[PDB]
């Protein structure tokens, strides 16, 4: 009484509605600190003349 | 610290644990109905008992949170159902013996049969056997043999089993602090906690009795017209001021008079609206039948159906290898899983039934966002009422001509609509008297006002006064008429059918005022009108989380039931029947009997 288990399991079955269907989420956290920058976007490297 | 925080915590963890077990319990019943196998029959019992025992385990912890310290209305409503112990309040013997009576009475109903008097070898069961023969049977003796002989081995044998059902169920209501078992069913309409919207349980007896008084002038004319057409067959047994035989109602229990529409057709020289021959030429199947109905809900603003809904539907019965019940039903399991199990043929009724079966699913989508305990209709009459308003819109010639079923040159006039109102009146006006008659009798027997010996004496005595029906063969207190009925033997609410007629008509009159349609009510069509859908969607998502009296005000603007929409929609028919009954006597007398001369 007044004591419960906090963790609960997500019911997953293919017959469940699309709204409750499990969705795998990937969250990218972009943080710019005082340290030098490394990761950058792609390159171009066009033709040479 | 306060009990409110503890109550809300118990309610949050209850919806999750109950949603998983409830979904598996309903899913087990689906595989059992769609396919009959030894694995599905056991899964339904295991999954059914696991969920049945779940509420019994949660009910013990629900009674530890009194509702006096809870100031939230939505919180007390969730705990209001959990506070009930169900059969736990009954004694160990009375609790276990109750299920034996329900299973014994339900078994005799399905296994009950009446052997053919002329063919003792052939013995046909009631359903379908006895229900189909009595529909088209025009014989006086043929209908009396199956009608009289059924209650002999059923009504008489079920009397001792029904007596225990009355004493056992009463012990449950008394333990719940209810006046009697009859008040138990009236609790569905109970409304408390909101100032001015409170609805007492005892007020239902006065509302159903007060609204029935206004239906008498409409039913009396409808009864006199039906007795005039059938008066030529048996003038001796059928009196002009008397009552019609009980076995001639068109079926076993005389619930619906639609079967008599054939001989009651006012005009036989004019065609009738039927989509059977039109759909055949169009070459439509069960796949496109539901698709055409899905576009109807979108025209009013209601969301469409999910992909899984149409993919998991069952459109027919693949032979006897895998068999399913063709009885149309809308199954709502959970987690956004909606399905419908029905056998789909090509007929004008299946098209109308498609909108009804889909209405239940469409209705479950609005309140699906509510908690598990808060997912439900405001009462027992709103379940099938929301689905009837959808079918009534499809039966209108305007909706049929829109999709192309009915020819655009079809002439629509009084002669055409008068025949349509009569068909709907028998299914509507016919069930009302029978519903108020049987439902009121159960309330009197359970309340203790009718001694055990007067059960049958008061049954037919109140039948001629309400529905105006007399028994060809007099019966003693041994027979039990309700014992044979499906809802009475299965312990289901029989009052929900009476209120469904008043609720479906109120929405029909209110929804048509939003769409700005002019003319008679039966000419109204809600298709292509997005204004009426937005007004009905508000109450659709509320469910039972709010008092039905309050939710009903946001639609029709009424705080209770009213018969006014019943007179207007049937007004054109009442004006015509009043003239045809001038040569006859409107009404019936209770002093006439077929065996008393």
């Amino acid at each position: 009484f007044n004591c419960y288990f906090p963790l609960q399991s997500y019911g997953f079955q293919p017959t469940n509605g699309v709204g409750y269907q499990p969705y795998r989420v990937v969250v990218l956290s972009f943080e710019l600190l005082h340290a030098p920058a490394t990761v950058c976007g792609p390159k171009k490297s066009t033709n040479l003349v | 610290s306060t009990i409110e925080e503890q109550a809300k915590t118990f309610l949050d963890k209850f919806n999750h644990e109950a949603e998983d077990l409830f979904y598996q319990s309903s899913l087990a019943s689906w595989n059992y109905n769609t396919n009959i196998t030894e694995e599905n029959v056991q899964n339904m019992n295991n999954a059914g008992d696991k969920w049945s025992a779940f509420l019994k385990e949660q009910s013990t912890l629900a009674q530890m949170y009194p509702l006096q310290e809870i100031q939230n209305l939505t919180v007390k409503l969730q705990l209001q159902a959990l506070q009930q112990n169900g059969s736990s309040v009954l004694s160990e013997d009375k609790s276990k013996r109750l299920n034996t009576i329900l299973n014994t009475m339900s078994t005799i109903y399905s296994t009950g049969k009446v052997c053919n008097p002329d063919n003792p070898q052939e013995c046909l069961l009631l359903e379908p056997g006895l229900n189909e023969i009595m529909a088209n049977s025009l014989d006086y003796n043929e209908r009396l043999w199956a009608w009289e002989s059924w209650r002999s081995e059923v009504g008489k044998q079920l009397r001792p089993l029904y007596e225990e059902y009355v004493v056992l169920k009463n012990e449950m209501a008394r333990a719940n602090h209810y006046e009697d078992y009859g008040d138990y069913w009236r609790g569905d309409y109970e409304v408390n906690g909101v100032d001015g919207y409170d609805y007492s349980r005892g007020q239902l007896i006065e509302d159903v009795e007060h609204t029935f008084e206004e239906i008498k002038p409409l039913y009396e004319h409808l009864h006199a017209y039906v007795r005039a057409k059938l008066m030529n067959a048996y003038p001796s047994y059928i009196s002009p001021i008397g009552c019609l035989p009980a076995h001639l109602l068109g079926d076993m229990w005389g619930r619906f008079w639609t079967n008599l529409y054939s001989l009651t057709v006012p005009f036989g020289q004019k065609p009738n609206i039927d989509v059977t021959d039109a759909m055949v030429d169009q070459a439509w199947d069960a796949q496109r039948i539901f698709k055409e109905a899905e576009k109807f809900f979108v025209s009013v603003g209601l969301p469409n159906m999910t992909q899984g809904f149409w993919e998991n539907s069952m459109l027919t019965d693949p032979g006897n290898v895998q068999k399913a019940v063709c009885h149309p039903t809308a199954w709502d399991l959970g987690k956004g899983d909606f399905r419908i199990l029905m056998c789909t043929k090509v007929t004008m009724d299946d098209f109308l039934t498609a909108h009804h079966e889909m209405g239940h699913i469409q209705y479950d989508m609005a309140y699906a966002a509510q908690p598990f305990l808060l997912r439900n209709g405001a009462n027992e009459g709103f379940h099938e009422a929301v689905g009837e308003i959808m079918s009534l819109s499809a039966a209108t010639p305007k909706h049929l001509k829109s999709i192309g079923l009915l020819s655009p040159d079809f002439q629509e006039d009084n002669e055409t609509e008068i025949n349509f109102l009569l068909k709907q009146a028998l299914t509507i006006v016919g069930t009302l008297p029978f519903t108020y008659m049987l439902e009121k009798w159960r309330w009197m027997v359970f309340k203790g006002e009718i001694p055990k010996d007067q059960w049958m004496k008061k049954w037919w005595e109140m039948k001629r006064e309400i529905v105006g029906v007399v028994e060809p063969v007099p019966h003693d207190e041994t027979y039990c008429d309700p014992a044979s009925l499906f809802h009475v033997s299965n312990d289901y609410s029989f009052i929900r059918y009476y209120t469904r007629t008043l609720y479906q008509f109120q929405f029909q009159e209110a929804l048509c005022q939003a769409a700005k349609h002019e003319g008679p009510l039966h000419k109204c069509d809600i298709s292509n009108s997005t204004e009426a859908g937005q007004k009905l969607f508000n109450m659709l998502r509320l469910g039972k989380s709010e008092p039905w009296t309050l939710a009903l005000e946001n639609v029709v603007g009424a705080k209770n039931m009213n018969v006014r929409p019943l007179l207007n929609y049937f007004e054109p028919l009442f004006t015509w029947l009043k003239d045809q009954n001038k040569n006859s006597f409107v009404g019936w007398s209770t002093d006439w009997s077929p065996y008393a001369d």
